[PDB]
C-alpha cells in the first residue's frame, strides 16, 4: 500500500549543484522546451536561448545563475552552437534556470512562429478592438485587452522577421 | 424440438455477442495505438514540478497530523469495462478514510461508487468528454473546483492511473500541499542545510516575487494535473483492451 | 427455528451467487454492484465452506477427517452470513470442520505468510 | 463486419459496395442491356456523387429516359438506351471494348452531369411538407418500378 | 494588466491566452490545436433522485469568466 | 400506394431495432449514433403503438374497447415515421386508437403530472 | 531423425509467426524486437516457400511445374531456418521448386532489375 509517487516514474531528475563547488566552465546549454505536457526538445544542447519574461528579455547561456521566469505571450529563441536559430512563440508559463547549466522551459503552448499566419492576427485583432467596444462589463474589456495584446505580440514578432 | 431450437438460438445469439465486442476491442485498439505517442514524449514535462511537490514521507504522519480539510480527486472513467483500474482507485479511497477527507472524482463511474460508498465525505466531482486531447484548461478547472470545495485545504491528493508497459498499469499519486504550507516548507530549504536538492531551486523562488510563486505553484500543480487525467487516459486504453479481449475468450469458450 | 432460518438463508444467497455468476462468466466480476461483489464474496465463502473431508477419504484427501456438530454448523454458517468472518480468507474455508478449524488454517496460513515474507527480506 | 457500432470511414470500396447493394433491389426482372449497364456505371465510380437513396432513382433516368437527348447534349452516335438491340452487341463485345467503351463512358459521364446538375441539387433543396412526401413516393415507386 | 484587479486568476488568464492563440493558428493546424482548448466538460453532484445536479463553483468557458 | 409504403417503412424499421437492441446489451444506449437513437426512439413508440384495447376483452383489460378506421391507421404510423409525433411521450402511445387518443392521453398524462409536481412543490 | 527435426521446427516458427501477426496488427510492426523480426521474415519465405507448381497445370498457368525430391525439400526448409538463406528476396520463393529454383530465380530477378536501374538512371 507504499502509493508509488508519480514523480517517482521519471527517472530524469534535476542536477542541483552545490554552493561550494568548484566551477566548471560550459560551453552548451540543456534545453528542455515543453508545450501542453509534451517536449519538443529533451536536453537539447544549445549555446543560448532568448526568452521574453515579464520584466524584459532574458539571454540565457551556459553558467546563468539559477532564477525562475514568469513568461508572457511572446517570441522564443534557440541558437545552437553550430549557427542555427529556431523560433517559437509561446503564450505563457514558466521558464527555470539552473547554474549546473540547464534550463527547462514548461509552457501552456509552445508553438512554431511559421505555423502562426498574418492576416488571421489582422482579422481577429479587428474583431477584439469591435467587441471590446461593446465589452458586457470591466471582465470582458479585460478579457478582449488580453486576447489583444496577444495578438499584438503575435503581429510584432512577425513583422520583425 | 425446442431444446435444439433452444441451443440454436442460443450459439448464434453469443456469435452476435462476439461480433459486437469485437469491433469494441478494433475500436479501442486504435485508441491506444493513437496514444501510445504519449510515452515517448512524457517524464520530461514536470521535472521541476517535482522540486515542488516530491516530498519523500510516510503515509501516516502526512495524515494523521493534518487536522483541516485532506481533498481527493481520484479520475476514474466515465465508462465501463476497463480492467480493475476504477475498481482499485475506490478500494485506495477507503483504505485512506478520515474525519477530515472529501472526495471530488472524475468520471461517471467514479461518481457513481464514491457518491454511495462515501455519503459523508462527498461534495461534488468533474466529468469529462472524451473528444478533446485533455487540456490544460480542464486542469485548471479540476483545480478551482478543488481550491473552493475546501479553500482552507492541507492538502490535494490526486490518484489515477499509470501505463508503463502495455500491460503493466498501476496507481500513482500526485501530492499538492496547500500553497500555505508549502511557503513555510521553502523557508526549510532556503536557510537550512537540511533539503540540498531544493536548496538553489527553494533560493530562486525567494528572490522573487510572491505573485510569481503563486503562479508558479498553481502551474506546476496545474501541469501536474494535466499528467494525472492525461496518462490515466493511457492507462484506460490499456485495460479496455485487456478485459475486452479476456471477454473475447470466454464468449468463444461459450 | 435458528436450524431453519439459517438454512433457508444460506439457500437464499446460494441462488443469488448463481444468477449473479451468469453475469460474472461474460463480462466479468468488475461489471458488478458494490454490494453485489459483497455477496459474491460470501457465497463463494459458503461454497468453499460446505465442503468437508471425511474420515473415510484420508487417502484421497490426504488429510484427517473431521465430525462437525449440528450446533457447531448452524452457529458457524450464522456468522459467515452475518458478515462476522469477511476478513477471514476464502480458503481458510476450504476442507474444514466447523468455525475453529476455520480460524486456524487461517492462523497457519498467516504464519506461513511470514516463511514467505521473512525469507523475501531476506533474500533482498 | 468491422463497424457495426462506430462511425463508418467512406472509401471507395464502401462508396461502391453501398450502391450495388441498392442496385440489386428490384421487383421485376431487368433486360440484360438494362442490368449490366447500371453495374458497368457503378463499377467505376459514376454513382460516387449520388446519394444512396438516390440511386434507384438515377438508374430509372439512365434506363427509361435519356437526360442527354433532353438537354440536347448527346453526342453519342449510336449508343443509346433506348436502343434496346444493343444487347447482342454488348453481348458479342464486352463493354470493355473500344467498340463500344468510348460512347459507353461517353454517355455515363454525361448522364451522371445532367442528373447531379438537375435532379439531386432539387432533391437536397426540398423543404415542405408535401414535397417531401413526393419525393419519398417517387423514390419508392422507382424501387419497384426500373 | 487589469483583470488582477477583477479577481481572475492566473489559470484563467493563461487558459484565455492559449484559446486566443489557438483561433490564431492556420486552418491546417487549427485541426489539432483548437483539440487543446475545447472545455467540454462539467462538474456533477449525484442527488437523492439520481440527478446529477451540476455545481456552478467554477465556470468552464473563458466567456462565464 | 400510401399503404403499402406504410407498411413497408413500419416492418424495415422493427427490423433495424432489433439488431440495434442487442447494441444496447452488449454497450449501452449512450454509445448509440444521433440516428440509431431516433430510430430507436420512434421504433420504441410503434412497438406500443400496435397495442389496441378490444372491445371484447375489456373485462381483462379494465378499459373500453377501440374501433381504429383504416385510413386513421395509416396516416397514424405515417406521421410517428415522418417525426411529426417526436415530441409526444413515448406511453401515451400504449393501448390507444387513432392519434387522436394518443394526443388526449398525453394531455391528462402531462395533467396528472402537472398535479404532481404541485404536489410536490408545496412539500 | 533430421526430417522429423525440420518438421516441428517449421511447425514451431509457423505457431509463432501467428502469434507475431496479432501482435504487429496490434502494437505495430516496429515493436517486435530484433529476432521477432527475424523469425516474421523467415516464416514470411516459408510460407511462400512451400507454394509449388503442378507439371499438370502446365498448359493453363504456362510455368513449367517442378518434383521436388524430399532429400531436396530436408536440405532446402533446413537451410532456410538456419538463416543461410536470409539475403534472398522474399519473392523469389513464391511458386518455385528446390532451392536451385529459389537461386535461379534470384539471378533473373537480380539481372531484370540491373536493367531497370540502367534506363532509370539514364533517360
Ligand atoms: O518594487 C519592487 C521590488 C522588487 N521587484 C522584483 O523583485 C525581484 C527582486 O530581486 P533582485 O533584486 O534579485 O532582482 P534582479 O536583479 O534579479 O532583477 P532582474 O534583472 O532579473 O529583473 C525582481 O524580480 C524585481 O523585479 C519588483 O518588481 N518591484
Amino acid at each position: 500500500h507504499d502509493l508509488p509517487e508519480g514523480f517517482e516514474f521519471m527517472e530524469h531528475k534535476v542536477v542541483n549543484k552545490d554552493i561550494h563547488a568548484p566551477h566548471e566552465n560550459l560551453e552548451t546549454l540543456r534545453l528542455t522546451l515543453t508545450r501542453q505536457d509534451e517536449f519538443l526538445l529533451r536536453e537539447e544542447p544549445v549555446k543560448c536561448v532568448t526568452v521574453t519574461g515579464t520584466n524584459g528579455e532574458y539571454g540565457i547561456y551556459p553558467g546563468h545563475a539559477y532564477k525562475i521566469v514568469q513568461l508572457n505571450p511572446s517570441p522564443l529563441t534557440v541558437e545552437y552552437t553550430d549557427g542555427t536559430t529556431k523560433k517559437y512563440f509561446v503564450s505563457g508559463g514558466f521558464a527555470h534556470i539552473n547554474n549546473e547549466g540547464s534550463c527547462d522551459v514548461n509552457t501552456v503552448e509552445c508553438t512554431l512562429l511559421d505555423d502562426l499566419d498574418l492576416a488571421i492576427a489582422e482579422k481577429e485583432l479587428a474583431a477584439q478592438q469591435a467587441a471590446l467596444g461593446s465589452a458586457k462589463d470591466d471582465k470582458a474589456k479585460s478579457v478582449v485587452e488580453i486576447r489583444i495584446s496577444v495578438i499584438e505580440a503575435v503581429i510584432a514578432a512577425l513583422k520583425h522577421h | 424440438s425446442g431444446k435444439l431450437r433452444l441451443y440454436k438460438e442460443k450459439l448464434e445469439g453469443y456469435n452476435r455477442f462476439y461480433s459486437i465486442v469485437k469491433t469494441i476491442k478494433m475500436v479501442t485498439l486504435a485508441k491506444y495505438r493513437a496514444a501510445q505517442g504519449r510515452i515517448r514524449t512524457r517524464d520530461f514535462s514536470l521535472r521541476y514540478t517535482e522540486l515542488a511537490f516530491s516530498k519523500p514521507q510516510a503515509s501516516r504522519d502526512a495524515v494523521v497530523a493534518a487536522k483541516n480539510a485532506l481533498v481527493y480527486i481520484p479520475i476514474t472513467t466515465n465508462r465501463g469495462s476497463c480492467g480493475a483500474l476504477n475498481s482499485n482507485i475506490v478500494r485506495c479511497i477507503d483504505s485512506v478514510v478520515s474525519s477530515k477527507m472529501v472526495l471530488m472524482p472524475v468520471g461517471k463511474r467514479g461518481i457513481d461508487s464514491f457518491s454511495k460508498l462515501y455519503p459523508d465525505e462527498f461534495r461534488y466531482g468533474i466529468i469529462n468528454d472524451m473528444k478533446e486531447s485533455m487540456h490544460f484548461g480542464y486542469a485548471t478547472f479540476v483545480i478551482e473546483n478543488a481550491y473552493e470545495v475546501s479553500k482552507d485545504a492541507d492538502r490535494y491528493q490526486v490518484i489515477f492511473n499509470r501505463f508503463v508497459s502495455a500491460g503493466v498499469q498501476r496507481n500513482a499519486v500526485y501530492n499538492i500541499p496547500s500553497y500555505e504550507k508549502w511557503k513555510e516548507d521553502l523557508a526549510d530549504a532556503a536557510s537550512s542545510d537540511n533539503q540540498k536538492n531544493r536548496y538553489l531551486f527553494a533560493n530562486a523562488l525567494q528572490n522573487e516575487e510572491e505573485q510569481l510563486i503563486r503562479d508558479f505553484f498553481d502551474f506546476h500543480a496545474a501541469l501536474a494535473v494535466l499528467n494525472a487525467v492525461g496518462e490515466n487516459e493511457l492507462s484506460e486504453q490499456a485495460a479496455r483492451l485487456v478485459a475486452v479481449e479476456g471477454q473475447l475468450t470466454n464468449i468463444s469458450s461459450l | 427455528v435458528d436450524h431453519y432460518n439459517v438454512a433457508q438463508d444460506v439457500v437464499q444467497m446460494l441462488t443469488k451467487y448463481r444468477e449473479l455468476q451468469d453475469i460474472i462468466a461474460v463480462l466479468g466480476i468488475d461489471e458488478l454492484s458494490e454490494e453485489d461483489k459483497l455477496i459474491v464474496d460470501r457465497a463463494r465463502k459458503l461454497v468453499k465452506f460446505l465442503s468437508q473431508p471425511f474420515q473415510v477419504a484420508e487417502v484421497f484427501t490426504g488429510m484427517t477427517g473431521h465430525y462437525v456438530q449440528l450446533d457447531d454448523t448452524i452457529d458457524s454458517f450464522s456468522g459467515l452470513l452475518m458478515g462476522t468472518y469477511d476478513q477471514v480468507p476464502e480458503m481458510a474455508f476450504y476442507m474444514v470442520g466447523g468455525i475453529n478449524s476455520v480460524l486456524e488454517k487461517a492462523k497457519k496460513m498467516a504464519e506461513e505468510a511470514a516463511e514467505l515474507e521473512k525469507m523475501r527480506r531476506a533474500r533482498v | 463486419a468491422d463497424s457495426v457500432g462506430g462511425q463508418q470511414v467512406q472509401t471507395i470500396p464502401m462508396i461502391r459496395g453501398a450502391r450495388f447493394v441498392a442496385l440489386f433491389n428490384q421487383k421485376q426482372p431487368s433486360y440484360f442491356m438494362n442490368a449490366i449497364v447500371s453495374l458497368y456505371a457503378c463499377l467505376n465510380g459514376y454513382l460516387d456523387d449520388v446519394k444512396v437513396q438516390y440511386v434507384k432513382f438515377y438508374e430509372y433516368l439512365l434506363v427509361h429516359r435519356d437526360l442527354g437527348i433532353m438537354y440536347g447534349t448527346a453526342k453519342n452516335k449510336f449508343f443509346y438506351m433506348y436502343v434496346q438491340e444493343l444487347n447482342y452487341l454488348i453481348r458479342f463485345f464486352t463493354l470493355n471494348s473500344p467498340i463500344l467503351h468510348g460512347e459507353l463512358e461517353e454517355m455515363l459521364k454525361q448522364h451522371t452531369h445532367l442528373f447531379l446538375q438537375h435532379y439531386q441539387s432539387k432533391m437536397n433543396a426540398i423543404k415542405s411538407e408535401k414535397d417531401v412526401k413526393a419525393l419519398k413516393n417517387l423514390l419508392y415507386s422507382c424501387k419497384r418500378a426500373v | 494588466s487589469s483583470w488582477r484587479d477583477h479577481g481572475i486568476s492566473y489559470l484563467k488568464y493563461l487558459n484565455v491566452c492559449t484559446e486566443t492563440l489557438h483561433s490564431t493558428v492556420k486552418e491546417s493546424r487549427r485541426a489539432k490545436y483548437e483539440r487543446w482548448s475545447k472545455p467540454c466538460y462539467t462538474a456533477q453532484r449525484p442527488d437523492g433522485a439520481g440527478g446529477q445536479e451540476t455545481i456552478d463553483k467554477v465556470p468552464i468557458h473563458t466567456k462565464d469568466y
